């Protein structure tokens, strides 16, 4: 077993935990019981962005960027209740935990993409009749997307929702028509998609893992531009809870 | 047409009186009785679509029922507003003295 | 200006009577509050928790009110949270937690009513500024 | 001072208060703005004044400030040290009723909470009166520095940041 | 664009940048050191050591 100091500035905290390849196994759900999700995390492997498409309008692709904010990325120690159905599928509703992570993703050419990766507001759900979670067994699910930077976050001419000025200070007498997007910041609130795929049960303590796909929106500046088209590609895993 | 949401609801009630929707509970020291236990319970159980359903909050004591019903003419209800609510700024709005 | 009986004169209790603080005793309440309380509440703020602060009007609608000598008083000795539900000696002075908060052990009844004293009475001198913050140095 | 002159022996002799400020020459508006204080330029900030807050094409007229109560509100003047300044609404006797806050969570005195109004008297806008806050708020950013002007800031490209006069 | 020397640098087989993209459209590559800016890069430091051979 592992304490802090063993872990320190290694990079492991940024891990989720996994489980061997001998965890193949079915945790059973008793449809009387109550269930409960004590620690669901998310590692992000790889962040991909829609390019803004030349204007062809084809299928514009999601590309690879670079992770320029370090390992700072996870999503951990969210928990939740894990509804049983009438229909035996499985809910996950998620209540708290360290569930968003500012991400700065670089794209080909220089541009920056910041982001919130999310899971706020999880809502997430299995098949029907999931008597066991197995390896065949998968939450898809929509989560809240707010706004990257929060109302009082001041622009560098000091403009801002919650706070701030709320004109072109340093231009008096500009014509304020053509700065009013500058000048009046708005708070974004997106929907998010999930998938989370199962790929390991250990059917006796109750843990799970696997691989998730999201897919959600990127910082608009609070309303100064549009934001981009993110897919985040990773690792979960998750600890089943009679509660 | 864009408009700040913040300073428009400063034109409701939200101007006027403690938003239970929205208003940072900080502002539960105004008045006798609300900060913190109160303040907590109203915060944690919102959104209201009246100001009397305040005095639905479960567990609440008798005593505590008293002095919302006599505060509710010091509340208010508006349309939640994300800005105001995200962030957890609600517990914690960034301002000190 | 003059430090007058009359600034000197605070509420004893909720009831309407007034105590007049002597000049040595307002000096005495000044160096106690010094002593166990600016290190949190130099100015009249809170700065553990800005949203609570010292202002007469403050106290005046804390539960129970503590607007006046006795009022403070009884809070240097079992503290409450605002609304009076929750006793707090345990995380905050009092003789009641002099154990674990030794600057109290020493403070007299004398003491106690000094510091009140200081408390009520500054406000009445500096105004805005006292609980003030920043804004008003 | 001299404006306000005008306009009370206008109202003195039984003008309406649109006639009284429509009889105020537009010349005279345009000296008590700000933008012509020689004290406003830059070191850098090169060329004409036009260049900066644009050629001026008309008085939009005096703007008068009301709250809900139908109080005269009154917009705190920038002097001419601070390059920018905030928005500051006072009674005829100084008291604070209105304000753009910085922090709103604490705000006591916005215009919208305070229902402020703006009404025009004189000049392009004569007789018409904006409740929408936006607009209000607008007007009262460019009261700041004094009477309230429409510029040309196509022809120059102007940068919408004073420069000084030839007297600077 | 008005492009001139990046065309013959396109020509001999420099195609992407370290920002990550290619002439060809492509993302996410990595051209190693010789990509444009490397190019550019290893011409002024060829400048300046010739002209050091110039003084001598
Ligand atoms: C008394 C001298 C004087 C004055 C007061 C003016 C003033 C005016 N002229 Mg004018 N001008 C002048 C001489 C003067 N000019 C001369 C001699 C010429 C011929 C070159 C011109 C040519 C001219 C033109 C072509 C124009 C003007 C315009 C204008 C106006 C714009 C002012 C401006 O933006 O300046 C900007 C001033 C500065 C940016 C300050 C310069 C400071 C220097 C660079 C400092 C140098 C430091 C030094 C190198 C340090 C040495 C250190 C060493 C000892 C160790 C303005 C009303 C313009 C106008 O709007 O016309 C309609 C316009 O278009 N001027
Ligand atoms: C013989 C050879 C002569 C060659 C001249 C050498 C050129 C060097 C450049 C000179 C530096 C000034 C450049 C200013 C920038 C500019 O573009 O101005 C450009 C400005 C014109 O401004 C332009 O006007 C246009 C409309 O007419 C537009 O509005 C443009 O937006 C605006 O930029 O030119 C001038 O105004 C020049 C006059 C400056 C004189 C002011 C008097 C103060 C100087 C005294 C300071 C003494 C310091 C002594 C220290 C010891
Ligand atoms: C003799 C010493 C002190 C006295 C007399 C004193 C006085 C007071 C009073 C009268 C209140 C009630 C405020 C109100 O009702 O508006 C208060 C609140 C508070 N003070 Fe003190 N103060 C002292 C020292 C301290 C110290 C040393 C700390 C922190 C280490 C502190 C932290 C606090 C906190 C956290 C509250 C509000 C707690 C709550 O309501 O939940 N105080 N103080
Ligand atoms: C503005 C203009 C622009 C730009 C221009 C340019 C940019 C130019 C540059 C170019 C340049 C940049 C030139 C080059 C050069 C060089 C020279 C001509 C010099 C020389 C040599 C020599 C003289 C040296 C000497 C030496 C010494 C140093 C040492 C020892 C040895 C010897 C002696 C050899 C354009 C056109 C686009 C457009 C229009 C306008
Ligand atoms: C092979 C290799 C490469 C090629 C390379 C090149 C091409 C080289 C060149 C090199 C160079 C090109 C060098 C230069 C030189 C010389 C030197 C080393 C320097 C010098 C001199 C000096 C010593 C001077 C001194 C002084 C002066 C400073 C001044 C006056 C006085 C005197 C003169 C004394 C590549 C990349 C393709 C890749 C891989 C392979
Ligand atoms: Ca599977
Ligand atoms: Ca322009
Ligand atoms: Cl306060």
């Amino acid at each position: 077993t592992l304490t802090y100091d063993d872990i320190v500035g290694t990079g492991l905290a940024n891990k989720c935990p996994t489980l061997d390849d001998t965890a193949r196994g079915a945790y059973p759900i008793d449809s009387s019981q109550t269930y409960r999700i004590a620690r669901l995390c998310l590692q992000p492997t790889t962040f991909l962005v829609k390019e803004e498409p030349k204007n062809k309008r084809q299928e514009a692709e999601f590309v690879p960027t670079k992770l320029v904010t370090r390992e700072t990325t996870s999503l951990d120690q969210i928990q939740g209740e894990l509804k049983v159905n009438s229909d035996g599928s499985l809910t996950f509703v998620e209540e708290d935990g360290i569930d968003f992570q500012p991400v700065t993703v670089q794209m080909a050419g220089g541009e920056r993409i910041p982001l919130l990766f999310t899971v706020k507001n999880l809502v997430a759900s299995t098949q029907p009749n999931v008597t066991s979670i197995t390896t065949s067994t998968d939450f898809k699910g929509e989560f809240n997307v707010p706004s990257y930077r929060t109302a009082n976050f001041l622009d560098p001419k000091g403009r801002g929702l919650a706070s701030g000025y709320d004109s072109a200070i340093a231009l008096p007498q500009a014509k304020e028509e053509e700065l009013a997007r500058a000048n009046v910041k708005r708070f974004s609130l997106t929907k998010g998609q999930i998938s989370l795929n199962v790929a390991k049960v250990d059917g006796r303590t109750g843990e799970i893992a696997g691989t998730f796909e999201s897919e959600q929106l990127s910082d608009d500046d609070m309303g100064a531009h549009e934001p981009h088209e993110v897919k985040i590609q990773g690792v979960f895993y998750a600890s089943i809870e009679p509660a | 047409e864009l408009v700040n949401v913040v300073d428009e609801k400063l034109g409701t009630a939200y101007g006027e009186k403690i938003d239970l929707n929205n208003t940072n509970i900080a502002a539960f020291i105004q008045y006798r009785g609300l900060y913190p236990t109160l303040a907590k319970l109203i915060v944690k159980n919102a959104p209201y679509e009246s100001v009397e359903d305040v005095l639905n909050i479960p567990g609440l004591t008798e005593r505590q029922k008293q002095i919302l019903r006599e505060n509710l003419e010091h509340f208010t209800v508006t349309e939640v507003e994300t800005a105001l609510v995200e962030g957890g700024d609600r517990y914690n709005n960034g301002l000190y003295k | 200006a003059e430090l007058t009986p009359e600034v000197l004169t605070v509420p004893l209790n909720s009831e309407g009577k007034t105590i007049t603080l002597t000049e040595k005793q307002y000096l005495e309440g000044k160096r106690l509050f010094q002593y166990a309380c600016a290190s949190c509440h130099v100015g009249g703020i809170t700065k553990t928790n800005p949203s609570l602060d010292l202002r007469t009007e403050t106290l005046a609608l804390a539960t129970p009110p503590r607007d006046n000598i006795e009022g403070l008083v009884d809070y240097m000795k079992n503290p409450t949270t605002y609304d009076g539900e929750q006793e707090i000696a345990e995380v905050h002075p009092s003789l009641r937690s002099a154990d674990i908060f030794p600057k109290m052990r020493n403070l007299t009844e004398k003491d106690l009513v000094a510091i009140a004293g200081h408390i009520l009475v500054e406000p009445k001198i500096l105004g805005d500024k006292w609980g003030g913050g920043k804004v008003y140095y | 001072q001299e404006i306000n002159r005008r306009v009370q022996a206008s109202l003195a002799s039984g003008a309406t208060l649109e006639e009284a400020w429509s009889a105020i020459p537009e010349k005279l508006a345009f000296y008590d703005y700000i933008g012509n204080n020689p004290a406003k330029g830059g070191l850098f900030r090169t060329g004409p004044m036009n260049k900066g807050d644009g050629i001026a094409q008309a008085w939009k007229g005096h703007a008068v400030f009301r709250n809900k109560e139908g109080e005269e509100l009154f917009v705190r003047r920038m002097p001419a040290f601070f390059e920018s300044f905030p928005v500051i609404l006072t009674d005829k006797n100084g008291v604070v009723k209105a304000d753009i806050p910085f922090r709103r969570a604490e705000s006591k005195y916005s215009f919208e909470q305070q229902g402020v109004t703006v009404s025009f008297y004189g000049g392009e806008l004569n007789g018409q009166t904006f409740t929408d806050p936006p607009t209000v708020k607008s007007y009262a950013r460019k009261a700041i520095f004094g009477e309230i002007f429409e510029f040309d800031t196509e022809t120059l490209n102007s940068d919408g940041i004073f420069r000084t006069s030839p007297r600077g | 664009q008005g492009m001139f020397v990046l065309p013959f640098m396109a020509r001999l087989g420099v195609t992407g940048s370290w920002s990550g993209w290619s002439i060809t459209g492509e993302t996410g590559i990595d051209p190693g050191f010789w990509s444009f800016e490397g190019v550019a890069l290893a011409h002024i430091v060829l400048s300046g050591l010739l002209f050091l051979a110039a003084c001598w």
